[PDB]
């Protein structure tokens, strides 16, 4: 029993670093969304769909985390 | 904050401008064809009736709707870097209100074309016991006038020497604010513009002989004190000396008209270079100065079309 | 295959010019041309026809402005042959009606919006000031102000007469009606001091802030009791005006667009004084229609059906596509990009032969195929209903012919995703768990599987070799096609670049498969000889330099076809893992919360459907668009788009 | 055997910290544009708060991974 | 001797996370310019969704290497 | 297996993730300028796509080194 921790630090590294990636994405996309909403109310749905599009990153990170959980 | 967000909108709006074949075919008509050709484009969205105040109100309203939006839509460094392009209007409105307060003619006297500030500030900023209070209610935070008027307000309350030092302080403050942050295509532009400004000031103050170094500023690079003095006094080989600079075909020019034509052409040429930086501030610069060139050329073609002037009177003024 | 696009030259007299341009514009299958410089004038049209043209354009602009004022949108219909002043008598009364009503009701809404927001403070100060309506001794400074800070504005009244000068705010606590009344000059100076403390007088537009408050409040009561009746009646009359004017006004709009199009195209001719001549371009499958249409005129005025001049000096030629109808509905999908140059290869059949077959290898779920078949039958019912598809969230309005093309691509795609859901063996992710319908030897229940795709020791090397092999076929076909198109036009640099990239790429592939792949380093080394010898021969007999850095990116483009297996394994085991978690944690934990786990796995499965099928739908077509289309050129001088005489109909 | 509790704990802490860094980089520019919009007008307050509090999903997912590791511990 | 499974799993997680950071850095500025083109006029819809969905190759290449590693785990 | 199989895998995955980070850094600014040039007019599409997807050689090189290391074990 020695490698049981290193699978978990790989799990946590994948989760945290993919969270960092989509945080970097949602920074600029949410800034543009808040700018478009501060222009008019009529750009609500496009701001929500462009903001919720980069969650592919974290759901793939949860995929890798649950791979490494289902192994252990 | 984000330069690319504003740059996308500015590139969309730069996609819709007027071509060269427009005025090249509008160089000979009789003002009804002018109303015809302006019925289609984006300046026709605010054209109410017909005639010269209708066309002028349409051009000013479309320019305020299509240009005066981009000082908004960003927050922080991006608006601090883009607000220093369309800021001549605020100086003109503020000096008009300054001379109106120093004259006594009523507050509803001037017409007050829109700059970068909402007009409720203007309505509030006439009654103040202290002109420092007027500068305080005028103050939006990082504004150049908000820290220039209180800078050269430190002598009196309301004079005209205050207005002259206001103009000089404005020019040097805009140049220092261009130097104070990192935009590699706007610092050189504002240095070349303020060089053009005090150069044509020296041309339009020839023959007087008054103290030039009180009028000469700092912030340009192509000229210095000795060229300014030897240009105020009458020998123009110094104006012929400026070679290698973008003042290229401008040599041996004496009168004010051909001078200002050459300066406006070299400013629009060096300001059309801003597609070099398609991410920073160069593209919105190359949009705004191209837009004002197109607006004033549209205005002059309107005047010729209405008053039936010869095309030989206008041919030199669409050269660039 | 691009149509051969022959030339059509006509001539004759000028009344017959307008008449034959009418008869050519009704059967609108011809493109135009300037034909200025030789022996003819530029054809300044006519002064009276110029007046008629600008008057017709005024008719068109006024009709479309009346229509957009009415609120509907401008669709064509069939036009009507009738006189011009009859069209004036059709246009002007409905224009006058709708223009007077859109003055009346919009200014009514202005007056009603300025009235309803300020009825009750005005009526309140009227009931407060019913002992002085407009008495000539003391002005009534009104200020509808904020909450209980009445001493801050009444400090000016304290500086005024304190035992007099009645100034207070009685009631209506939405805005405190600070009224001030002393005198004329006393109330003026105290109003100045109160504005220094912050105050403003009720000086509004209309009748309230321009007259005395009693009669103005009575007029505001009048407008408040009258205006919704006119709201309802003017909506009813605009609805009637829509329902019994829109048809004839958009019919005359179609007529006006036809007349403006004909007269503005009439200046594209060349004439002097006893005749005209014009030139145009006709696709070859339009020759009998134009021939029978131009058989009508005077003595069958002389046509020149020129076979078009060849690929030299050929950039001004219009281009069409002309594909067989099995490959027809991908013309929009290949025409998002630019157009070829009439002498560039027709690129459109390879996307039916490849793209749905690649998308099958992307999506190998039978449940995804069944959901696509459901939305396809929905969307074919939608073109049965003949409605244009509209959604204001995306501002997507589009016509049902594009939607029928979408039906066709969706069916021709869903067949390949069915067959690659069979071969890959995945039903809705993984519903082979309970019913062992797909045969692996770890749980053989029923019919076998061809490749398992969930593990990689059995799948990954074979699938990755086939994924590279499709790119090998695609890129070698593209470079051979560029060499063909260089051989066609007798332009030699394209031929050398094609054969050079082909030789260098097959040399790099042989050296890779030999010195980094298996053993037997004997046979392929002569192919390395041949490949690099052809590459050096091309660069020497070319002098078309900077191909040498391109061959690395060229191997990049032949090798970047991994992504079909990449997103295939990604989406496949993602769906399989989601239905695995849902099915296992539902069944073997509780046995009756199985519907709970089933529907939450279903809704999360449809969530990842809705959230990444856009991406792994977009991947095969960007693979085509940035490998295959850019190998053989396709990005040069943009061609010229074929638009005929419209006759908008 | 040892050298497992510490390593699952450093995976836990690295996950929480690095997801916190991600939503910090997001909420930096999102809250900057939000405060700019609020300084322009007070009408758009609730939409500014909902665009600011959309990236809490990141850190509740990070705490999910942390608590899965701790329940494994 | 036992230093195999944990180290191939941290290689898996490192590949996935670092490729995720790569396509996040790409989609940040591309989605910013995309919203800047959308909120002017809604005719640039598909020709901005193509550029937003274009950088999703990076995480699936990282997932390719991850799933190969899971096959060897 | 030992330390060999474990450490070759992280040498694989670090290469893949870090090359993906490189091409994300490239395609961020190139996609920003591309969405710009398309948002001017729908005419620069055939040049925006080729200048946008010139940097993917980096991640196919990462996958090349990854498959060399996969066949290496």
């Amino acid at each position: 029993g020695l490698d049981r921790g290193l699978i978990a630090v790989g799990m946590g590294l994948a989760v945290g670093l993919a969270a960092l990636g989509t945080g970097v994405a949602q920074a600029r996309i949410g800034a543009a969304g808040v700018g478009a909403i501060a222009e008019d109310r009529s750009n609500f749905g496009t701001a929500l769909i462009f903001l919720l599009l980069p969650e592919t990153l974290v759901i793939f990170g949860l995929l890798i985390a649950f791979i490494l959980n289902g192994r252990l | 904050d984000d330069f690319a967000y504003l740059n996308a909108r500015v590139r969309v709006r730069r996609g819709t401008l007027l071509k060269e074949s427009f005025f090249q075919e509008a160089l000979d008509l009789s003002f009804a064809d002018f109303l015809r050709l302006l019925s289609e484009t984006v300046y026709g969205g605010e054209l109410a009736g017909q005639g010269l105040p209708d066309v002028d109100r349409a051009v000013l309203r479309t320019q305020a709707k299509l240009v005066g939006d981009l000082p908004r839509l960003v927050t922080g460094e991006a608006r601090e870097a883009v607000r220093l392009l369309l800021l001549r209007n605020d100086l003109h409105n503020l000096q008009a209100l300054l001379r109106a307060k120093a004259t006594g003619r009523p507050f509803e006297e001037v017409l007050l074309l829109p700059g970068t500030l909402r007009e409720e500030v203007w309505r509030q900023a006439y009654e103040a016991q202290d002109p420092a209070g007027m500068a305080q209610v005028l103050a939006v935070p990082g504004h150049p006038l908000a820290r220039a008027l209180r800078a050269v307000l430190r002598e009196t309350q309301d004079l005209a020497r205050v207005e002259a030092l206001l103009a000089k302080r404005f020019f040097e403050d805009v140049a220092k604010a261009a130097k104070g942050l990192d935009q590699p295509a706007l610092r050189d532009y504002l240095a070349l513009e303020v060089d053009a400004e005090n150069l044509r000031t020296a041309f339009k103050l020839q023959g007087s002989g008054l103290a030039p170094d009180a009028f000469f500023l700092k912030g340009g690079r192509f000229v210095d004190r000795v060229r300014f003095a030897r240009l105020m006094e009458g020998d123009y080989a110094v104006l012929d000396e400026l070679s290698g600079t973008p003042f290229s075909g401008l040599s041996g020019v004496r009168d004010l008209k051909a001078l200002e034509r050459g300066l406006r052409c070299v400013l629009l040429k060096e300001a059309k270079k801003g597609v070099q930086d398609p991410l920073g501030v160069g593209l919105v610069l190359a949009y705004v100065k191209e837009r004002e060139w197109e607006a004033v050329r549209l205005r002059l073609l309107a005047r010729r079309a209405y008053f039936g002037l010869p095309r030989a009177q206008v041919e030199e003024e669409v050269v660039c | 295959m691009i149509a051969p696009m022959e030339k059509l030259v006509l001539a004759g007299p000028k009344g017959r010019a307008k008449e034959l341009l009418q008869s050519l514009q009704q059967a609108g299958v011809v493109h135009l041309e300037t034909l200025r410089p030789e022996a003819l004038s530029a054809y300044q049209l006519s002064p009276e026809e110029r007046a008629e043209l600008r008057r017709w354009e005024a008719v068109s602009a006024g009709a479309e402005h009346t229509l957009s004022l009415l609120g509907l949108e401008a669709e064509p219909a069939r036009p009507f042959p009738e006189g011009l002043e009859a069209a004036e008598k059709a246009l002007s009364p409905i224009q006058a009606h709708a223009e007077g009503l859109t003055r009346q009701k919009q200014e009514l809404e202005e007056e009603l919006a300025l009235a309803q927001a300020y009825l009750e403070p005005l009526e309140r100060l009227a009931a407060l000031a019913h002992g002085l309506d407009k008495s000539p001794f003391l002005r009534v400074i009104p200020f509808l102000l904020t909450e209980k800070e009445l001493p801050l504005v009444e400090e000016a009244l304290r500086k005024a007469l304190e035992d007099r000068y009645l100034l207070a705010h009685e009631a209506y606590a939405g805005g405190v009606a600070a009224l001030v009344v002393v005198h004329r000059k006393e109330v003026d100076q105290a109003k100045a001091a109160l504005s220094r403390a912050g105050v403003a007088e009720l000086r509004l537009p209309g009748a309230l802030g321009e007259l005395p408050l009693s009669e103005a409040a009575r007029r505001l009561k009048e407008r408040a009791e009258a205006a919704p009746r006119e709201l309802s009646e003017v909506r009813q009359h605009l609805a009637k005006l829509a329902r019994e004017s829109a048809s004839t006004l958009q019919s005359l709009w179609t007529r006006a667009q036809d007349e403006v199009a004909r007269l503005k195209a009439l200046e594209e001719l060349a004439s002097g004084r006893f005749g005209f001549a014009l030139l145009g371009y006709v696709p070859v499958k339009a020759k009998p229609k134009v021939e029978e249409a131009l058989a009508r005129h005077k003595e069958s005025v002389v046509y020149a059906f020129e076979p078009v001049d060849e690929h030299h000096e050929a950039d001004r030629i219009p281009v069409v596509l002309d594909n067989p109808p099995w490959a027809k509905p991908f013309e929009l999908l290949v025409s998002f990009l630019n157009t070829p140059k009439y002498g560039t290869f027709d690129p459109t059949p390879v996307v039916p032969v490849f793209f749905p077959f690649w998308f099958g290898m992307i999506v190998g779920d039978i449940g995804y195929a069944l959901l696509f078949y459901l939305v396809g039958r929905w969307l074919s019912g939608y073109v049965k209903r003949n409605e244009p598809l509209v959604i204001d969230l995306f501002a997507l309005k589009l016509k049902p012919q594009v939607i029928g093309k979408l039906v066709h691509i969706l069916n021709w795609m869903v067949f390949w995703t069915v067959v690659w859901g069979v071969i890959y063996g995945e039903f809705f992710g993984t519903f082979l768990e309970h019913l062992g319908v797909f045969g692996t030897p770890e749980h053989p229940g029923l019919i076998p599987i061809l490749i398992h795709r969930i593990d990689t020791a059995k799948t990954a090397n074979l699938l990755i070799l086939l994924s590279v092999a499709f790119g090998v076929v695609l890129v070698f076909f593209g470079l051979a096609l560029r060499a063909y198109l260089g051989l066609k036009h007798r332009h030699m640099a394209h031929f050398w670049e094609g054969v050079g990239y082909l030789g260098g790429l097959v040399g790099v592939l042989a050296l890779a498969a030999s010195y980094l792949g298996n053993l037997q380093a004997g046979w392929l080394q002569g192919l390395m000889y041949l490949g690099f010898g052809v590459f050096l021969l091309a660069v020497l007999m070319s002098r078309i330099w900077l191909m040498i850095p391109e061959i690395f990116t060229q191997a990049g483009h032949i090798l970047s076809h991994i992504r079909i297996y990449a997103v295939g394994a990604a989406g496949g085991i993602l769906a399989g893992l989601l239905t695995d978690v849902g099915f296992a944690l539902a069944e073997r934990l509780g046995l009756l919360g199985v519907l709970l786990g089933l529907l939450v796995a279903g809704v999360l499965h449809l969530l990842i459907l809705l959230l990444t099928t856009l991406g792994h739908m977009l991947q095969p077509i960007r693979l085509l668009w940035v490998e295959f289309f850019t190998k053989f050129g396709f990005y040069e001088e943009n061609g010229r788009p074929y638009r005929p005489f419209k006759s908008v109909r």
